[PDB]
This record gives C-alpha cells, sequence and structure tokens, in this order.
C-alpha cells in the first residue's frame, strides 16, 4: 500500500 | 521548455535510438481502468489495498478476483492513436536501421496489441503468472484463468467476497510443481526486476532521444530514468494533459491527449  | 512540433520533429528526423517511457495516462485514453488516484476503485478497494504481498497473503481469491476483472475486462479495450503512433514508430525506424523502445509501466499489454515489439513491461503485465513456489513466469491470455474465477470479479459495491479455496485458484502446470500462481505484476512494496532494470539503463545510457508520454517526468517512474538522460545532454520530450510542465531542464512539452499529439510528433 504506497505510491510504486 | 519549447512546445515547437516543428523543432521537436528535426531532433526527431535524426534520432537513431529513441526511448519512450510509457505511463497510466497512455491507458486511460484506451478507457482502461487503474484502480489508482481519485475515484478510482474496484468494490471497496483501491489497488493500493489489493496489488501488495499482505493482501495477496490474507486473501489471495480476492486479490484474484482483482485480476481476473482487469483480465477480462481487455476483451472490450483497444490501443489508441498514441498507442499506434508509438509502434508505428518503432516499425518504420527499425526499417532504416534505427531503435525504438518502450519503457512502460502499464500492466495491460495495449502496446503489444498495438504491434510494438520493443518492450520493457516494469511492472509486468496482466497476462503473465508467476508460481509462487518454483518461481516460473508464463504466459496466460485464457479466458478465465481458472475455471472457479468464471464470472467472479464483479466490481459493484456491495458484491461479496467468491472465498474461492487456495486450491481452486490458478495452479502451475509445470510437471511436478501446482504451486499458487500469483499475477506476475509488481506489486506495492515490492522490487523490480533488476533483469529489467539492467535493460532500462542500457537504454537510456545509449539512446539519442527519450520522450516522456502520458506521465510527467518529475515523478515515478520517470523521475528515476530521464534525469540521468537529460543529463547526458540527450534531449527529453513530455507528452502529457498537464497544463504546467511540472519541470524545466527538459526541452520539450506537448500538452494535450498523447493520441492528439503522438501522431503528429511521430509521423
Ligand atoms: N515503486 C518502486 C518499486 C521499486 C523500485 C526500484 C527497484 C527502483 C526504482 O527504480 O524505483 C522503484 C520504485
Ligand atoms: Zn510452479
Amino acid at each position: 500500500s504506497l505510491g510504486k | 521548455p519549447s512546445s515547437s512540433m516543428a523543432d521537436f520533429r528535426k531532433f526527431f528526423a535524426k534520432a537513431k535510438h529513441i526511448v519512450i517511457i510509457s505511463g497510466a495516462g497512455v491507458s486511460a485514453e484506451s478507457g482502461v481502468p487503474t484502480f489508482r488516484g481519485a475515484g478510482g476503485y474496484w468494490r471497496k478497494w483501491q489497488a493500493q489495498d489489493l496489488a501488495t504481498p499482505l493482501a495477496f497473503a490474507h486473501n489471495p481469491s480476492r486479490v484474484w478476483e482483482f485480476y481476473h476483472y482487469r483480465r477480462e475486462v481487455m476483451g472490450s479495450k483497444e490501443p489508441n492513436a498514441g498507442h499506434r503512433a508509438i509502434a508505428e514508430c518503432e516499425t518504420r525506424l527499425g526499417k532504416q536501421g534505427r531503435r525504438v523502445v518502450v519503457i512502460t509501466q502499464n500492466i495491460d499489454e495495449l502496446h503489444r496489441k498495438a504491434g510494438t515489439k520493443n518492450l520493457l513491461e516494469i511492472h509486468g503485465s496482466l497476462f503473465k503468472t508467476r508460481c509462487t513456489s518454483c518461481g516460473v513466469v508464463a504466459e496466460n491470455y485464457k479466458s478465465p484463468i481458472c475455471p472457479a474465477l468464471s464470472g467472479k470479479g464483479a466490481p459493484e459495491p456491495g458484491t461479496q467476497d467468491a472465498s474461492i479455496p487456495v486450491e481452486k485458484l490458478p495452479r502451475c502446470e509445470e510437471a511436478g510443481c501446482g504451486g499458487l500462481l500469483r499475477p506476475h505484476v509488481v506489486w506495492f512494496g515490492e522490487n523490480l526486476d533488476p533483469a529489467i532494470l539492467e535493460e532500462v539503463d542500457r537504454e537510456l545510457a545509449h539512446c539519442d532521444l527519450c520522450l516522456v508520454v502520458g506521465t510527467s517526468s518529475v515523478v515515478y517512474p520517470a523521475a528515476m530514468f530521464a534525469p540521468q538522460v537529460a543529463a547526458r545532454g540527450v534531449p527529453v520530450a513530455e507528452f502529457n494533459t498537464e497544463t504546467t510542465p511540472a519541470t524545466n531542464r527538459f526541452r520539450f512539452h506537448f500538452q494535450g491527449p498523447c493520441g492528439t499529439t503522438l501522431p503528429e510528433a511521430l509521423a
């Protein structure tokens, strides 16, 4: 779960 | 940064090794749902919730429902004029002994469907599996990927989990494996394939023109690749829907849908  | 198409075309005419970094905007112009960003949900979740090793560890059926839906959705989607301009560019330049490579974060294969052959899919593909036991990566276009997923993955809020037993989720078909497959896509919190990164570096090191399309050069992934191209003095041209190029240093910025600007730019 984040930003890649 | 310049918006002169004619000046860009002068660089383009001479370029022998073009890197094209393709972001989410190219897929969005084909109507492909990304389940990222404002409003983009599958049931009550976004990709940040489901594209993670923890989500797959706890709820592999729900994660497979998600990726099954996204696989099946592609049967009604087509490459757009931006994909086509990029593929036609590769084909035409290839006959002249000139290289075009597409480095994409998109996992929907629309670049391949448009005829692109030189493609680095840094986040993998909806149409590849990886065995969580033996590591084998396989192409998989089957509709449905396994019988238990037929008719599952409906996206509407309120849809209950299919709760498919793991034994009936997609299994590895290598002789003597039978392990549980996952999508061969990069998840949040995961490493990129170092082999792909090595190939990326080689292209960035040799190219004489870099395009950033459907994304911004100052955010991931383009921000990992474009700065070192620009550092060597190679022109970087940005094609995206931002009104303000969130950046100087880069030579060109062309505002608009990639399917409007790229057919002209890459003619
Ligand atoms: N999201 C993400 C994941 C992994 C990364 C590595 C291996 C390096 C890089 O280029 O940035 C990454 C970004
Ligand atoms: Zn296996």
